[PDB]
């Protein structure tokens, strides 16, 4: 009835966001089973000399996997657009049941996943925590490798080892004498910087 | 590496899409349409399709919508994807929006709002029930409906630019 | 698109737009009675004619 | 030197410069890499106008 409000025609309200229940309080647990969802990423992209890193590269097995306590449901396609071409990713739909008997392996996989975003992608903030409250938008990311048959586990040994990316330092020629000459094997499908430059 | 690049659009899309499951099921329970064999523990979400409309991207055929309308042998499951393109707006710079899902909507709530009003009031000059059909489908009544349906606290309608304002999980 | 309007009347119902009643359900909505005292339905033809 | 002009500013700001502006910019590479604009509010004192 009230005519009051008919002139503010481009008003607009705050929204207290909710998180998909799914994600709410999946934080795995120790001694709880959990599940982890391979992610595949495929290049729909033709294979070419510039195009090629990528090609061979999101086709590797060795692949990330989402964990939850909560059971996701079967999820679309999606279709993600780089700069070679576009993308086609699926979410497994048979979850990967493991348990978690240690507290320091949690640790060490809320560790791992909290470097990812500190350095890999550099989404950290100051202010940012890492999140055990077992609460809305609580879900961890694990790297898998390949074990025995075509069953796959977690990477233990890359979470264990990259707790945090290590810092680029140059090498001067005297400390450099007598480190070990580099071997191709080494430096092979891996991630280098240049210091100098 | 080059997998983990791609983590956060991946991430964010996957947060949608387990809103736009939660709507379809939750839909699909309230008109007992569960329970059917596409809709049902046998659900596989078709794939998201780009709209590539978008700007950033002798004889009379009959009309699907009446035709399934009028028999069930042509009721298509309703799509997780379609869900998430309903929830996306397009201030979320996305591949697909709202707006064609949208046009049919309104016009579908106009014709219906209209027959409702003539079945219920039909005794009634044309000028109220113009007015009163002008206020049911305005803008602050379907947001007030919808507030009260707890729909808005799940939509999708900010870019995603997580290096600034993201939150990852 | 997904139902049809049978089906889609429904939510109108959920959403609350369109208040049902006993009388009228929503999904009768394409059964619309031009009704009221505005029709008179005895007479016979040749007076329209 | 060089056809790519994004790097050729950089590659010859740094070369006709003096140590002092050399370093002053690597500081300012260094202390500022990847951060957040809303995150950063720095003041740089110079004598002259």
């Amino acid at each position: 009835t009230a005519t009051v409000n008919k002139a503010d025609k481009s008003k607009d309200r705050t929204y207290k966001t909710e998180c998909p229940l799914e994600f709410y309080d999946a934080l795995p647990r120790v001694g709880e089973i959990c599940y982890a969802y391979e992610i595949f990423l495929e290049p729909q992209f033709e294979s070419c000399e510039y195009t090629e890193h990528m090609y061979l590269n999101l086709q590797t097995p060795r692949n990330y996997a989402i964990l939850l306590r909560n059971k996701l449901p079967r999820l679309a396609e999606m279709p993600l657009f780089s700069n070679q071409g576009k993308l086609h990713v699926r979410v497994a739909n048979a979850p990967l049941e493991v348990i978690i008997q240690n507290s320091e392996q949690l640790e060490l996989l809320h560790q791992f996943h909290g470097m990812v975003f500190r350095d890999i992608l550099k989404i950290w903030h100051p202010f940012f925590v890492l999140d055990r409250r077992s609460k809305e938008n609580s879900y961890l990311v694990v790297p898998l490798i390949l074990g025995a048959g075509e069953q796959k586990c977690f990477d233990w040994e890359l979470m264990t080892n990259f707790r945090r990316l290590p810092q680029s330092h140059g090498s001067n020629v005297q400390q450099r004498e007598q480190q070990p000459a580099p071997r191709p094997e080494d430096f092979e499908g891996k991630i280098v910087t240049q210091w100098y430059a | 590496w080059l997998k983990l690049i791609f983590l956060p659009s991946i991430l964010n899309r996957m947060y949608f899409l387990l809103h736009a499951e939660a709507l379809r099921k939750r839909f699909n329970t309230y008109l007992n349409l569960h329970l059917l064999p596409f809709n049902g523990t046998d659900y596989m979400p078709r794939p998201l399709e780009i709209d590539y409309s978008l700007k950033r991207n002798g004889k009379v055929k009959p009309l699907l919508i009446l035709q399934k309308t009028v028999s069930k042998e042509h009721i298509t499951p309703a799509e997780q994807g379609e869900f998430l393109a309903a929830i996306t707006a397009s201030s979320a710079a996305d591949v697909f929006d709202m707006e064609r899902l949208e046009i049919l909507g309104n016009s579908f709530l106009k014709l219906s709002a209209t027959l409702y009003l003539a079945s219920k009031y039909s005794d009634w000059n044309e000028g109220t029930l113009t007015e009163v059909k002008s206020k049911l489908v305005s803008n602050r009544n379907l947001l007030f409906c919808l507030i009260d349906a707890d729909i808005p606290k799940t939509l999708n309608t900010i870019q995603f630019t997580p290096r600034y304002t993201w939150l990852p999980p | 698109k997904n139902y049809g309007l049978q089906h889609a009347f429904k939510m109108l119902e959920y959403f609350k737009i369109c208040r049902a009643d006993i009388d009228k359900p929503l999904t009768q909505l394409l059964n619309l009675e031009l009704g009221g005292k505005k029709m008179r339905a005895n007479v016979n033809t040749t007076e329209i004619d | 030197d060089d056809d790519d002009d994004n790097v050729n500013t950089e590659e010859v700001i740094m070369n006709f410069s003096t140590p002092k502006v050399q370093r002053f910019l690597m500081s300012l590479k260094v202390s500022f890499a990847d951060k957040d604009p809303k995150d950063i509010c720095c003041l740089v004192f110079v004598e002259r106008r």
